[PDB]
RNA sequence: UACGUUCCCGGGCCUUGUACACACCGCCCGUCAAGCCAUGGAAGCUGGGGGUGCCUGAAGUCGGUGACCGCAAGGAGCUGCCUAGGGUAAAACUGGUAACUAGGGCUAAGUCGUAACAAGGUAGCCGUACCGGAAGGUGCGGCUGGAACACCUCCUUUCU
RNA sequence: UUAAAGGGUCCGUAGGCGGUUUAGUAAGUCAGUGGUGAAAGCCCAUCGCUCAACGGUGGAACGGCCAUUGAUACUGCUGAACUUGAAUUACUGGGAAGUAACUAGAAUAUGUAGUGUAGCGGUGAAAUGCUUAGAUAUUACAUGGAAUACCAAUUGCGAAGGCAGGUUACUACCAGUUUAUUGACGCUGAUGGACGAAAGCGUGGGGAGCGAACAGGAUUAGAUACCCUGGUAGUCCACGCCGUAAACGAUGGAUACUAGCUGUUGGGCGCAAGUUCAGUGGCUAAGCGAAAGUGAUAAGUAUCCCACCUGGGGAGUACG
RNA sequence: UAGCUAGUUGGUAAGGUAACGGCUUACCAAGGCCACGAUGGGUAGGGGUCCUGAGAGGGAGAUCCCCCACACUGGUACUG
RNA sequence: UCGGGAGAAAGGUCGCCCUGAGCAAUCAGGGCCGCAGUGAAGAGGUCCAGGCGACUGUUUAUCAAAAACACAGGGCUCUGC
């Protein structure tokens, strides 16, 4: 996950407002990000658990705020899920 | 602790395990008694107590003390258990009624004449 | 926070403990009202509402003797708890300290007292009692 | 003859540790040997209810037939479903008992050793592995819930 | 905390709890009315058995439920608003924080070559052991394995276990501050998942030193030990398996308050003094505690959630 | 004691019972319950009440009254 | 040894005619016949416990088919072309 600061200008434009660093749909799409660019250096790396656990945590941060969004507006949590493809 | 904890798992209850439990929660038990013998105190008394291996009614072996002095008890005797050990005999947790059916009273004895079965001279 | 009304208690409390002359909680509906209340009932000597914050503060002054001092304020505590909430109509109200002290009871006219509500025949929830 | 108190014995004071207090001539641990008590395992033996799958199925209600009684109804006689009871097969739960066997609690305190309690005379304990008549010994890691001792080799500074 | 009792540590499902303001309903909560809550029984009062027991009458009680009418302070639901909680972003930094790959020196062991002769080693003293087949000792070179003196410590990092020669790559985390941003998105968390010292198990390498078991020597009445000489598994590496510790701060995780003195780690503001956050030690006041002690990094005063405790042995034993 | 139920879950038409209803039959679908404890095992008639306790609670269900089940052990129907 | 044991064990129907539902098949209702309806022939007896050998396989043509040999697996040792 090598994020930088044109990386997450670019993450969070991609969605709108990117000076708007807060929004739950930035944070969810970083989230995937730095998620995605890091299961896969686990599987040149297996035995890094320091890294695995902290994958752990952003994957609880992300269910968090997909909670948020499912309890405030069920609408927005179906087209972030669609467009971002998670839930299984 | 926590009311939730309480609401979920209460206070657990215990049953109270009773003293006397092989006379089937009656008072008297008649019973047959099969060896009357003589054990000793554990310490630091020093007698020969006197105890009989008496059979209940409902198929119940245990170990009573005879009370008093002067008795018969035979091989085989009719006797009534009533229940109370005693704090000498490893066993022994049952008593005998003097006055019973089959077992002796007392004679001679004057002060405590209701116990021990005996009758006003 | 878990209860603000434990808190505004716990700071009181504290400070009286402590001996200090004035306290600084963060302000609320109800914590004026108790506060208007504790004041009515004469446990505290004067309380200030200090705007200028997003919330807003309580500057209230305890109460001490001049000579002896002998905090007034001897115990301030709960009945009510968000891990239990206790209800009462007007037949079941506490008897803090023999009637010698107050209960703040949260009625449906508004915040009264035990003794203060018993005479309306109103019921409510027991907030707190104070000796 | 006595340089001297480092050792042997006895006594005094201060601190320290103790699982001792009739007070170390203390307390206490384990195996083996002899009795009593209750509870497990085990080749087998013997039962008790309830369930399920089939076969047979009394009476009885309800259908079919009814070439025989009757003038019509209807009935006699066969027969079908349902179902108590009986038989059978394999399992599940549970009680009693059994050659032999493992461990536990007491008894008079028998035999062997002294493992822990003082720095207990090899500090103790925990997890684990191996070994030994027995308490136990040793290897690796961890703790102080251990005692006695318990301040230091460099002395002073430039942008390398 | 030391008497029985904090899970080895985090993540997180169900569940439990909910920062400020505001609008609506009135589900919980409160009040009134109607119905019911049988009789008998308990209690109160009053009458008849000469008193009492007993019997008659009345009230209260039956803590409850159904329908309906009101109040809206608190909890729940719906809508809206806010930033203090929380999270993201930007700038300064921080470390033995992880995984992988290279590399250096000291020291031990072995081998080759040179010199050289009678000892070397060990203990409270000895012996076993290596040695005239040339040991111990010394010089030069080579081989191989494990661990990193000084720095170096009540330092620092990590959720815990734990992490120490040097370099690089791939990551992770934390602290402070002028920012900008979303707006309660938070805490805990039974089942559950992951990690988890050492020892141990399987497969394939490696094996310098150490060394369970074991073999000799020594002490002892005996020595299956302490002591001495050797030594296999193991300790190491690459994939796995178990999931146990005195896994200890014998002290669960949050948030908010309540005196000081004195070091130190990384930041900010400072020309210095010094001040303010985030961690890490010592003394002690009040307060707690049976006492030892703790004491702002509480065992002080409160609230929420989880786990655990209920005399000793049998017993973490028997059965499943 | 972690899975249970196969007329079992719902529906469409008949047979029915005093009366609605899988109560029964024919057909279609795979549903229904379960950690807020199904299912399985042990025990037990339930209540007004009795004893105790400052109260909250705890322990029992004789005699009096109300409801339910049974009549040697089981099944079935008639009269009404 | 999670593959088995297992066709475990223990049971039910099978003929002819008619009607209906049916995808040919088959199913559901009735009726008839016989002592008997897979009416003849062909087609696993099963269970419990112990010894040996893991297993399939090979062996004394012409008196021994086995617990013997082999076997996959384990080990020691030799061998640098």
């Amino acid at each position: 996950m090598y994020l930088t600061k044109e990386k997450k200008e670019e993450i969070f434009a991609q969605h709108g407002d990117a000076k708007n660093t807060g929004k739950a749909e930035g944070q969810i799409a970083l989230f995937t990000y730095r998620i995605s660019h890091l299961t896969e250096h686990l599987k040149k790396n297996r035995h890094d658990y320091n890294t695995e656990r902290s994958l752990v945590l952003l994957v609880g941060k992300r269910r968090a705020l997909l909670d948020y969004l499912k309890r405030k507006d069920i609408n927005r949590y179906r087209e972030i899920i669609k467009v971002l493809n998670i839930r299984k | 602790p926590t009311i939730q904890q309480l609401v979920r798992t209460g206070r657990t209850q215990i049953t109270k395990k009773s003293k006397s439990v092989a006379l089937d929660s009656c008072p008297q038990r008649r019973g047959v008694c099969t060896r009357v013998y003589t054990t000793t105190p554990k310490k630091p008394n020093s007698a020969m107590r006197k105890v009989a291996r008496v059979r209940l009614t409902n198929g119940n072996e245990v170990n009573a003390y005879i009370p008093g002095e002067g008795h018969n008890l035979q091989e085989h005797s009719i006797v009534l258990v009533r229940g109370g050990r005693v704090k000498d005999l490893p066993g022994v947790r049952y008593h005998i009624v003097r006055g019973a059916l089959d077992t002796s009273g007392v004679a001679g004895r004057t002060q405590r004449r209701s116990k021990y079965g005996a009758k006003r001279p | 926070y878990t209860d603000p009304i434990a808190d505004y208690l716990t700071r009181v409390r504290n400070a009286v403990a402590a001996n200090h002359k004035v306290v600084e909680i963060p302000a609320s509906n109800l914590k004026k009202e108790i506060t208007k209340i504790l004041f009515d009932q004469g446990y505290i000597l004067s309380y200030k509402f200090e705007q200028n914050t997003v919330q807003g503060s309580i500057k209230i002054a305890l109460k001490y003797d001049k000579d002896t001092k002998e905090p007034v304020i001897k115990d301030i505590q709960r009945i009510s708890k968000p891990g239990l909430r206790k209800y009462a109509g007007a037949a079941k109200l506490p008897r803090i300290l023999n009637g010698l002290g107050i209960a703040i009871v949260s009625t449906s006219k508004g915040l009264m007292t035990g003794k203060q509500a018993k005479q309306l025949n109103v019921g409510g929830e027991v907030i707190c009692y104070v000796y």
